[PDB]
């Protein structure tokens, strides 16, 4: 997402699409799954899981 | 008159080194430690620490150096 910034649209205007997606955090203090809302840090991700 | 002797010192050196080669050599030495001075400003010119602390307060060249991208489409 960070490499959007700056071509096509701005900082601000990134940080809402990667938070409209979703990905897997690290596990919570009783070790299950958890999920987070995505930063400018992370991929673009596919439609399907495999 | 008439001279007998030959009166003469025996200068002042470290074997190969001399007292008066070195005076004789010691400003174009401080021209070569210019000279370096200047290779190490072009070699180290692209170092974002010695352009804040150096570079940029040059007058015309200076303010050139940096950019003008807002905090808005910087990633990080």
């Amino acid at each position: 997402w960070r490499t959007l910034v700056g071509v096509s649209h701005t900082n601000e205007e990134v940080r809402n699409m990667a938070e409209e997606f979703e990905y897997d955090d690290e596990p919570d203090e009783q070790g299950n799954p958890k999920k987070r809302p995505g930063k400018l840090s992370d991929y673009i991700p596919g439609p399907y899981p495999n | 008159a008439y001279t007998s002797h030959l009166s003469s010192k025996t200068g002042l050196h470290f074997g190969r080194l001399s007292l008066r080669s070195l005076t004789a050599y010691a400003p174009n030495l401080m021209l070569w430690g210019g000279a370096s001075m200047l290779g190490l400003f072009v070699f180290t010119e692209g170092w974002p620490k010695f352009q804040d602390t150096l570079y940029k307060k040059i007058p015309l060249l200076g303010p050139t150096l940096e950019d003008h991208t807002p905090p808005e489409d910087k990633p990080n």
